[PDB]
RNA sequence: UCUGGUGCCAGCAGCCGCGGUAAUUCCAGCUCCAAUAGCGUAUAUUAAAAUUGUUGCAGUUAAAACGCUCGUAGUUGAAU
RNA sequence: AAGUUAAGGGAGUGAAGACGAUCAGAUACCGUCGUAAUCUUAACCAUAAACUAUGCCGACUAGGUGUUGGAUGAAAGUGCUUCCUUCAGUACCUUAUGAGAAAUCAAAGUCUUUGGGUUCU
């Protein structure tokens, strides 16, 4: 769809950087003179309708987890769990939460999202002890360890974090009846951006 | 030394989640409520959590005060925070691109018509 | 120096196959080679193999299911008897119910039942789970 | 040589560890020597005071709930 | 028992949603709960109950700056005598509370245990279904399978784990430092376990997948 | 039991490497082995280097340097602590 | 199983990878299964879903990216693998 | 964890060990255990020993890669 | 390396030896001297923690950062430099449903699922 990639474009969702990280090599189209991998742009939209229908499927929306670690992605994350009926985290995480039956914040999911897989190690390293389908926002240089689904686009930048949710959340409702397609999403961006 | 031990804090702090309405920025008044509300067997003790109470209440004029959860405050802030906009910075009408991205973008048979490098 | 094209091969197979690769490449080429793939084959083992023809000894790619336990060869090629079948047997082979040990017979290559079907003994040449 | 045997909750220092627990010893004249015999019971939150009313704890403070 | 259940799995087990443990070990679902394998296992409505052995206590030391610090380790094996094994360990300061919490950890260790024939196939298999070997520290020990007749061929610890896997016929052999207990009941602990992992010829057709429990009864554990 | 990987020096595809003396205590090292350090100092301190300034002609003077490239073997360079004992751990880190 | 009276004598049969047909055993926590659900020429998702099961051992080695894309591929939900 | 005697002595014990007043191990009484018209001791030999290894051992640090290269006998050698 | 034979050479260093100190003693550690030796030519001797304490030839199995010497294709130069491939040598980092008693190891992996060839202990 054009406009989806449009905005793509108004942000820096298609430059990620250097450290290819050879898993990720299909995803990336060239690097330009400066040392910049530029991302397709092309998968990433295929990818993010994908991992919408994968998120549609699950029958209710409280057993769905987003994770986020770094300041500039907790806006998005929680606005998102908002418009969707999923659970956030976005800040520091408990390191037994997923494996500690005793704590006061154990609540097991069955399926779990990350902002970032650098950042999100230890939420990553729980998801192999009780059987839950990571899927993540990978960059170039993002290590595709008990990754399942892999969306390629830049981690850094604020508007690129903001976009993705929008768009994902967006697609989540139209594949539900709460708004059918040809009209925009009522609701606008700098909802899910950063201060 | 005059450092506070865990249990003076933590009654101080609970006694300031539940009663925030009444308390003020007086010790008198506050050694008044702490003996009314809770249940303390020595005064020495009294005192000494009616005095971190005022000193938290103080803290509190601040700004945020980490580990004291106060509704009124949280939904100022959410109601802060969600402030609309009235014009979008997501829409422009020019897009400027990298070479290199105008290339891809060109090669992928993908169509915008507002598109201009450097 | 080679010495043996056939452990070569079958232990490139074994390597490729404890990673699930779907796919291996067989550098050095031979007619024994060729037959062991085919009995292989026959029993439901592997998929379907081609050869490719360079102009020297060629090179083969086999398509594997995720089905093969082990496959080597016995070096030394012993000299077997028909009566003394059920040592070896006892003595490779993980089961009495599946497993296949490969002889070459004056009747071409052939495992150990059909070796008994046949009345016939040979040399030892390997085995596959 | 000695053995223990404890279970939940004791105290040890302090006025309250003297009004809270009750403390008896005793021997048995065994066939090869003596034992001794030591016996400690905290009582159940259960103790009048100097100024004769049933007390508590001097540890807790805790804070009750608004009427709501 | 009147108890409180602390995950999901608790409570489906809790009600009667789910009707043999097979059903969890299928999906390999993790158990965090004794009284599961309580509930599964009862003397009514079940034929063939659990049973329990303290195979080996042994002291240990720490040496702190006043002389030695001593507590004992407690070992047991658990088994159903029909296709169940689990083997637990804990240390403690008493031996009472070592041997209550190495029944607890036994429990939860429970796996299903393959079972095969020696030539022909006949009623009621007998005897492991081919060749396993099993490793821990410097032990080994392998299991092969062996006619109607014989019992079990090995060390005195073998045939209690065997038997209490439900194992009637099978020679072994072992390799390394025996008389080390805990490594050698652990080596036949793995090779037990390693029975439904290999991938015999008559397990080649392909099948389509049931649907896990938790997405099978979403609806009852959203009400709670 | 082999406490370091490159045994205590930097020497591959070599057999032997010459000598060299400890500028404290005269021991010979090979020279893969021992410890260098390079110095540049002033000749004085900065009193006397602007006591110097002022009983100077030519009113633009700049003293000279001292260039030394000193050498030392293990157990006369950590007794002087140009060389401290670190865990395990923080053995491996160069630079 | 099935003994010479053709009675199944196996307590259960175990699971198979997607993509290297493993047989998942009991204990292997780091196996999953995945849903996708389907679209009714609409745009709207129906009842209807397709599913895999992907073993630990492909997905601690990190390929389960590109084998659910190659699985996927296959039934014409991707247009690439 | 039964009685009497002895007290680093007398003695026992293949091995670890026991023996200074409380010796479950010495010398006795009683009672129990094993095999049983049979049961102990000494020397030699087989399994145990995958501690001689063709099947089937080890050689960085436990015993053990010749200082290094050339070289005859021996052992082993691409595809058609 | 030391050591032996013969002819040279012989500054510095310096097994032996002589003193001066320290010490309860000091045939030592410190200091002042100082013979053989160390260097060259022609012959012997055949040993070292002669060490990667890891024999030699061949195959397979994983990502990254360097560096030494060739070749291929492309840009900034003021027939030269940078970049991309590929061959040969040489290090390091991360990781191992790989191995070990462990320390650790890209071989010390592909071993009770035990056999590619060969020498020594
Ligand atoms: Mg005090
Ligand atoms: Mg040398
Ligand atoms: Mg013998
Ligand atoms: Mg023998
Ligand atoms: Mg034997
Ligand atoms: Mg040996
Ligand atoms: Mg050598
Ligand atoms: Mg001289
Ligand atoms: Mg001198
Ligand atoms: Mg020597
Ligand atoms: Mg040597
Ligand atoms: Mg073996």
């Amino acid at each position: 769809k054009e406009e989806s990639i449009a905005k793509m474009l108004i942000c820096k969702v298609h430059i990620g950087t250097k450290n290819l990280e050879n898993k990720m090599k299909r995803y990336v189209y060239t690097r330009a003179k400066d040392g910049v991998h530029i991302i397709n742009l092309a998968k990433t939209y295929e990818k993010l309708q994908l991992a919408a229908r994968i998120i549609v499927a699950i029958s209710n929306p409280a057993d769905v987890v987003v994770v986020s670690a770094r300041p500039f992605g907790s806006r998005a994350v929680l606005k998102f769990a908002q418009y969707t009926g999923a659970q956030a985290i976005a800040g520091r995480w408990t390191p037994g939460m997923l494996t500690n039956q005793i704590i006061q914040k154990f609540t097991e999911p069955r399926l779990l999202i990350v902002t970032d897989p650098r950042t999100d190690a230890q939420s990553v390293k729980e998801s192999a002890y009780a059987n839950i389908p990571v899927i993540a926002l990978c960059d170039s240089d993002s290590p595709l360890e008990h990754v399942d689904i892999a969306i390629p686009c830049n981690n850094k930048g604020k508007e690129s974090i903001a976009l993705m949710y929008w768009l994902l959340a967006q697609e989540v409702l139209y594949l539900k009846g709460v708004i059918p397609r040809s009209e925009p999403w009522n609701v606008m961006v700098d909802m899910f951006l950063w201060r | 030394g005059r450092v506070r031990t865990k249990t003076i804090k933590r009654a101080a702090r609970q006694i300031v989640e539940k009663y925030y309405a009444k308390l003020t920025l007086d010790f008198q008044i506050n050694k008044k409520i702490t003996e009314e509300v809770a249940i303390i067997p020595s005064k020495r003790m009294k005192n000494k959590v009616a005095g971190f109470v005022t000193h938290l209440m103080k803290r509190i004029q601040k700004g945020p005060v980490r580990g004291i959860s106060l509704k009124l405050q949280e939904e100022e802030r959410e109601r802060r925070l969600d402030f609309v906009p009235e014009k979008s910075q997501i829409d422009v009408s020019v897009i400027y691109v990298e070479p290199d991205t105008l290339r891809m973008i060109k090669s992928l048979g993908i169509n915008i018509s507002n598109m201009k490098v450097h | 120096v080679r010495m043996s094209v056939l452990a070569d091969c079958l232990k490139t197979i074994n390597n490729a196959e404890k990673r699930g690769r779907r796919q291996v490449l067989i550098r050095p080429s031979s007619k024994v080679v060729i037959k062991f793939l085919q009995y292989m084959q026959k029993k439901g083992y592997i998929g379907s193999f081609e050869i490719v023809d360079d102009h020297r000894s060629g090179k083969i790619v086999v398509n594997l299911l995720g089905r093969i336990n082990k496959c080597a060869v016995i070096s030394p090629r012993y000299d077997v008897k028909l009566d003394e079948i059920e040592k070896i047997i006892t003595s490779i082979l993980p089961s009495r119910l599946f497993g296949h040990l490969i002889l070459t017979t004056p009747y071409g290559i052939m495992d150990h039942e059909e070796a008994r079907r046949k009345h016939t003994g040979g040399k030892v040449l390997g085995f596959f789970f | 040589k000695s053995m223990k045997f404890r279970d939940g909750y004791l105290i040890s220092t302090g006025e309250p560890s003297k009004r809270f627990v009750n403390t008896a010893t005793r021997s048995a004249q065994l066939k090869q020597g003596v034992l001794g015999i030591k016996v400690k019971i905290m009582l159940p939150t259960a103790i009048d005071t100097r100024t004769g009313l049933t007390s508590i704890l001097p540890d807790n403070i805790s804070v009750l709930e608004p009427k709501t | 028992k009147n108890w409180v259940p602390v995950t999901k799995l608790g409570r489906l087990v809790k009600e009667g949603k789910i009707v043999s443990i097979e059903e969890i070990y299928l999906h390999s679902l993790p158990i965090k709960e004794y009284q599961i394998i309580d509930y599964f296992f009862q003397p009514n409505e079940c034929s063939h109950p659990l049973k329990d052995d303290v195979v080996k206590i042994m002291p240990v030391q720490k040496q702190t700056r006043a002389g030695q610090r001593t507590r004992f380790k407690a070992f047991v094996a658990i088994g159903d005598g029909n296709g169940h094994c689990g083997l637990g360990v804990k240390c403690a300061k008493e031996v009472a509370t070592a041997i209550r919490g190495a029944i607890i950890s036994a429990k939860l260790s429970l796996i299903p245990v393959r079972r095969g024939y020696w030539g022909n196939k006949i009623g009621d298999p007998h005897t492991v279904p081919m060749k396993v070997s099993g490793k821990c520290g410097s032990v080994r020990i392998r299991l092969v399978p062996a006619p109607r007749g014989t019992q079990i061929v090995g060390a005195p610890t073998t045939k209690k784990m065997l038997n209490f896997a439900g194992i009637k016929d099978c020679f072994s052999s072992s390799c390394g430092k025996t008389k080390t207990k805990g490594n050698f009941l652990r080596a036949i602990f793995n090779a037990l376990s390693k029975t439904y992992g290999y991938l015999t010829p008559d397990l080649w057709k392909v099948t389509n997948f049931d649907k896990s429990p938790y997405e099978e009864w979403s609806d009852f554990l959203e009400t709670y | 039991p082999k406490k370091r990987r490159n045994g205590g020096r930097s020497k591959h595809n070599r057999g032997h490497v010459n000598p060299l003396r400890c500028s404290n205590c005269g021991r010979c090292v090979p020279k893969d082995k021992a410890i260098k350090r390079f110095n540049i100092r002033n000749i004085v301190d900065t009193s006397a280097q602007r006591d110097i300034k002022e009983a100077s002609v030519y009113s633009t003077f700049q003293l000279p340097k001292l260039y030394i490239k000193q050498c030392y073997c293990v157990s006369c360079a950590i007794h002087s602590r140009f060389v401290r004992v670190r865990s395990r751990e923080q053995r491996r880190v160069r630079k | 199983m099935f003994n010479d009276q053709k009675v199944l004598v196996d307590i259960y049969i175990p699971r198979k990878c997607s993509a290297t047909s493993r047989l998942i055993p009991a204990k292997e926590h780091g196996a999953v299964q995945i849903n996708v659900g389907m679209v009714d020429a609409n745009g709207v998702y129906n009842g209807k879903t397709e599913t895999f099961a992907i073993s630990g051992h492909v997905r601690q080695n990190g390929e389960s990216d590109a084998c659910l894309n190659r699985l996927m591929y296959e039934k014409k939900l991707l247009s690439f693998q």
